[PDB]
């Protein structure tokens, strides 16, 4: 278990997503790996709380920061990923991503159902 | 050749085509370098923060513009307002980030002096102007509503296209406004953007992205009318940054001088000049055109290029509804609210027009949730994020300013750009006319908060820029306090006009650019009798 294996495996807790590209997990842990995860027992670590038990105020903080990788694609002001960030998956049925058209008409004058 | 064209903006590109279709000789000078639209995509997709709209296109150290995250300090801003307001230095210019909002002045707004006391009229009156307002429309690609909305601008023809159907957001709150005050006068907003494949362009498919880029090209942008000139006949030499109008013997402009990339100056001789460099950047070539039997800078007699300069101040409110909208569904503005466009007030303060955003909110709902620094198992999050960016509701207005001689742009005698131009130095004031309409601005957005079970009412009070350029050669009726003649024709040099909201002695409660195209239109139809 490398950095990425882990770093996986506590997205797909944090996220709740199965199938999580390692492309962009392998770009957000190294962009990530400037700021946080100093130490290389940080993640095994934040695994384990993560899982059965509870968290510190400094472990729940990472937890976040990962999610906040994830969810808006940006670390340090930098795109990671843009297409592929997950709030955008989250309201798919809906909303379009800014600069990619719905391949429909679009159609927006309906009232979103759910 | 016969005709220099400086700014491949809208207002010069559409002078530069009608000219050079004329079978005329044409030479458009653009400060800045070709981009295509890909490329500004590309650039778009790769910022951290998609709202910044300036954010993709860069700032070309031969030809800068302003940027302010993180601000670049190419303007000089003192006075007691920044005059942060935004342009584009490429060929295309600023058309290539805006709204597309496309609308027409109404009948005071050209007689506010004689009407309200307050302002300045203008020698024309809206019905020399009504007949190139509608070509503007037909050149642009305009969609508006029919007669069943008032919009207060007499109409000849009717709107171009028709819209496209309003987003359930738009159109719930439309009615739910109107039900409470039907005073408030929410209408269908005009706009350069297509409900149908229309002059070449595509229909708009929903990006949500009109500013800062259409990836389709569904809504005009000024590069429409480069590429139409080019075809024409136009010759298009990018990164020519003019700095100098030369006069000659007859009290004429003769020449302009223009430097590259290097700094390396070149010279272009012509009959006819157009100005149309945005309302900074232009009177900026006027005051550093200073010489021998034209001291206080080229067209510059009345002491008034680069004053009386002008934009909307802005004033918002946040909510979140209590119903569910989905704001980000279609283009980002539809709908305005224009019950406040006139009336008698006018006298006492500022008009406005007030607009609805539908700006897709997923990002700031999402970083705002992950600024509560609380840990939540991924079925919440996603509620709540769904729930948010479901609910934000956002208000804006534009109100009017009035054409003051202290508020003016100069070229600096201590700034300079890395080719030895000297830099804007706009002073710039906000006077109780605009503040104290913005109070009654806000009972309006207290209200509309309270009409939609507005839930964290923020009302965000500071004045934000609107980047409508608009005043620094105020056209008038003599040279004696105006630098323009009815026709946007120098008083001084009979062979050099302007193009530019510049020539506007009012700013008025409306996006300019649509007054701007209707006068570029109405110049070049004059230039065109001329040999
Ligand atoms: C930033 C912005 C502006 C905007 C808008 C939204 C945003 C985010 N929404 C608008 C809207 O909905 N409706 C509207 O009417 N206007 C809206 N705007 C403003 C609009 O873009 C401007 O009013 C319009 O672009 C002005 O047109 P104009 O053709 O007069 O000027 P320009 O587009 O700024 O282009 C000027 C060109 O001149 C060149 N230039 C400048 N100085 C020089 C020198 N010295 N030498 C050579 N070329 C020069 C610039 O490079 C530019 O191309
Ligand atoms: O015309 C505009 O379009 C927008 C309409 O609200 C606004 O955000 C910009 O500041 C202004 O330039
Ligand atoms: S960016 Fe393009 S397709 Fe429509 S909503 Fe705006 S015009």
């Amino acid at each position: 278990t490398a950095p990425l294996d882990t770093f996986m495996t506590l997205s797909e807790s944090l996220t709740g997503k199965k199938g999580l590209s390692r492309v962009i997990g392998e770009r957000l842990l190294q962009a990530l790996q400037k700021g946080s995860f100093k130490t290389a027992d940080s993640l095994p670590q934040l695994a384990g709380a993560l899982a059965s038990g509870s968290l510190t105020p400094e472990q729940e903080s990472l937890a976040l920061t990962i999610l906040e990788a994830w969810y808006l694609g940006i670390v340090d002001n930098v795109v990671i990923t843009y297409e592929e960030a997950l709030m955008f998956g989250v309201v798919s049925d809906t909303l379009v991503i800014r600069s990619y058209c719905p391949n429909k008409p679009g159609f927006w004058a309906d009232k979103p159902i759910e | 050749a016969d005709v220099v064209v400086v700014g491949s903006g809208v207002a010069g590109a559409i002078v530069a085509h009608q000219l050079a279709m004329a079978g005329k000789a044409v030479i458009l000078l653009e400060a800045g370098p070709r981009m295509p639209r890909w490329e500004i995509v590309e650039r778009f997709r790769n910022q951290p923060d998609k709202m910044d709209f300036m954010a993709p296109y860069p700032s070309s150290p031969w030809a800068p513009h302003p940027e302010y995250g993180p601000p670049n300090d190419y303007l000089i801003l003192k006075g007691e307002h920044k005059f942060n307001s935004q342009y584009i230095r490429a060929v295309g210019g600023t058309t290539w980030h805006w709204a597309a909002s496309a609308w027409r002045f109404i009948p005071n707004d050209f007689k506010m002096k004689s009407v309200y006391g307050v302002g300045r009229d203008w020698p024309i009156q809206y019905d020399d102007l009504e007949p190139y307002y509608q070509r503007a429309e037909e050149e642009l690609g305009v969609w508006g509503p029919g007669p069943e909305e008032d919009l207060y601008s007499p109409r000849k023809q009717p709107y171009p296209m028709p819209p496209l159907p309003l987003s359930f957001n738009e159109q719930t709150i439309k009615t739910a406004l109107n039900n409470y005050d039907p005073k408030f006068h929410v209408v269908t907003e005009p706009v350069a953007r297509n409900s149908r494949p229309y002059d070449g362009r595509p229909t708009c498919c929903g990006n949500n992205n009109c500013m800062p880029i259409c990836p389709i090209g569904a809504m005009y942008n000024g590069i429409v009318h480069v590429e139409k000139a080019e075809r024409a006949g136009a010759k298009l030499i990018e990164n020519a940054v003019v700095y100098k109008l030369e006069t000659g013997p007859d009290k004429r402009i003769v020449a302009a001088l223009y430097k590259d990339k290097t700094g390396a100056e070149h010279r272009v001789e012509g009959k006819y000049f157009v100005l149309a460099a945005n309302g900074i950047e232009t009177p900026k070539i006027l005051l550093m055109s200073a010489n021998r039997d034209f001291p206080n800078g080229v067209a510059n007699s009345s002491d008034m290029v680069g004053r009386n300069l002008m934009d909307h101040p802005g004033t918002g409110v946040s909510f979140y509804a209590s119903e569910k909208l989905w704001p980000g569904r279609g283009p980002q503005e539809m709908t305005s609210l224009i019950g406040f466009r006139d009336g008698p007030f006018r006298a006492t303060e500022a008009a406005k027009k007030i607009h609805l955003s539908n700006l897709s909110r997923i990002d700031q709902e999402t970083q705002k949730i992950f600024k509560a620094g609380k840990l939540m198992k991924p079925d919440e999050l996603d509620a709540q994020i769904r729930d948010r960016s479901a609910r934000y509701v956002q208000f804006d207005c534009f109100h009017e300013i009035l054409p003051q001689p202290e508020n003016r742009i100069v070229p600096s005698k201590t700034a300079t750009d890395a080719i030895g131009i000297p830099r804007p130095e706009i002073t710039y004031a906000i006077d109780d006319y605009v503040k104290r309409g913005a109070a009654h601005t806000r009972e309006v957005y207290a209200t509309a908060a309270k009409v939609l079970g507005g839930t964290d009412v923020v009302f965000n009070d500071e004045f934000a820029p609107n980047n409508h350029i608009t005043g620094s050669t105020i056209m008038g009726a003599d040279a004696r306090d105006s630098v323009v003649d009815k026709d946007c024709r120098t008083f001084d040099h009979p062979n050099l006009f302007i193009s530019s909201s510049a020539t506007m002695p009012t700013v008025g409660t409306v996006n300019v650019t649509l007054t701007i195209a209707a006068l570029a239109l109405r110049m070049s139809d004059t230039l065109k009798k001329e040999v």
